[PDB]
């Protein structure tokens, strides 16, 4: 279990851009596989993205590829979110994830850390 | 002067390996472009797809499975091993292999 | 917004004018240069031109020497064994001529 | 063959701007075009050409990247879209026809030409 901690949400108009940061307690993170989720109003905590350790393999939601996309710097123990063309619909709460086993998974049931989560809310 | 390819496709025959003792998993790419008129013609073409490293091939290996739809970024390279067998060579942090997750 | 799509740039040799099953190309070859390390490699494409127009324009333009950015589709075409080319044709392709001095 | 450039003006340094040119008459769609400009004191220098089909296009390689050329046929018209200004982008410019249907980096082979716009990037 590693501690990890979301940024960068906040108040947005829709078309927008935004990127969010995910900073992770001590060492062990180059080791890690990295996830996004979030989850909107009504509905159960959904996939975003994720990537590999090393990182070439990333892996997204196909309704979300194209406007989002996932990276690493492991020189500051931190993994991004940059969301473009912002909508309603992407009105959230964004959490970061970790796996151990260095992949990263569309499978909640696969991270063994979890962030507090950071608040997107997209004024339509 | 640079070199840059960037395909959308099915994954077919995956497969690990190695080639100059460096670890490899390949796979082939399928890609279908339905011509855009205002008829009906549809070209198909596969592609072989090479992930170097032996962290990415693991990577890769471990999680791209027959019949996933991934996005792939890479240099078109031609192998002379007068014939020239074309190969995308994928390696980060220049190329990536993304999973696309539908439904 | 393209499943299939490369873009090389590099120079130019081997202009040819021709027929593949009778549609008119105009056809070159480009040459992309990628680089105790130093990784020196060479990449020699083959460029397909193709459209009525597109063919003919590529010809009375681009000399050899130019250096051009090539946009297209891989692809590829056998006969027993397989020839990689790369397709340009408006408005997906495009053969853009970069003017030095 | 008419020629006239529309949206000109001056814009913060860093700033995108899109240029137009609309020719009259029906020929356009066999015209190469092309742009040209030209700064206060200095000769009128090449930037982007486009070929009658659309897939042969030119550029000034230290001006390649940043600007873009393309045309819409339908509404007889030619664009020049230009990414990132720099007070070195300040100056005058001009359309150009083809009749012969290419484009060219040598003025002197165009047979039709603009009134200009006035482009005016800030600092400096």
């Amino acid at each position: 279990q590693v501690q990890l901690q979301e940024s960068g949400g906040g108040l947005v108009q829709a078309g927008d851009s935004l990127r969010l940061s995910c900073v992770a307690s001590g060492r062990a993170f180059s080791s890690y596989g990295m996830g996004w989720f979030r989850q909107a109003p009504g509905k159960e905590r959904a996939f975003v993205a994720a990537i590999s350790r090393s990182g070439g393999l990333t892996q997204y939601a196909e309704s979300l590829k194209g406007r989002f996309a996932i990276s690493r710097d492991n020189a500051k123990n931190t993994v991004y979110l940059q969301m473009g063309s912002l909508k309603p619909e992407d009105t959230a709460v964004y959490y970061c994830a970790g796996d151990l086993y260095g992949l990263g998974s569309h499978m909640e049931n696969e991270y063994d850390s979890w962030g507090q989560g950071t608040q997107v809310t997209v004024s339509s | 002067s640079v070199n840059s390819v960037t395909l959308v496709g099915v994954v077919h025959d995956i497969q690990s390996g190695f080639v100059y003792e460096d670890a490899v998993t390949q796979f082939t790419l399928t890609t279908t472009s339905i011509d855009t008129t205002h008829e009906v013609v549809v070209e198909k073409d596969h592609h072989t797809i090479r992930c170097f490293g032996e962290l990415f091939s693991a990577e890769v290996k471990q999680k791209v499975k027959e019949g996933n739809v991934v996005c792939v970024n890479g240099r078109l390279r031609l192998s002379p091993q007068h014939f020239y067998f074309p190969y995308i060579q994928v390696q980060p942090p220049h190329g990536q292999v993304a999973v696309i997750h539908g439904d």
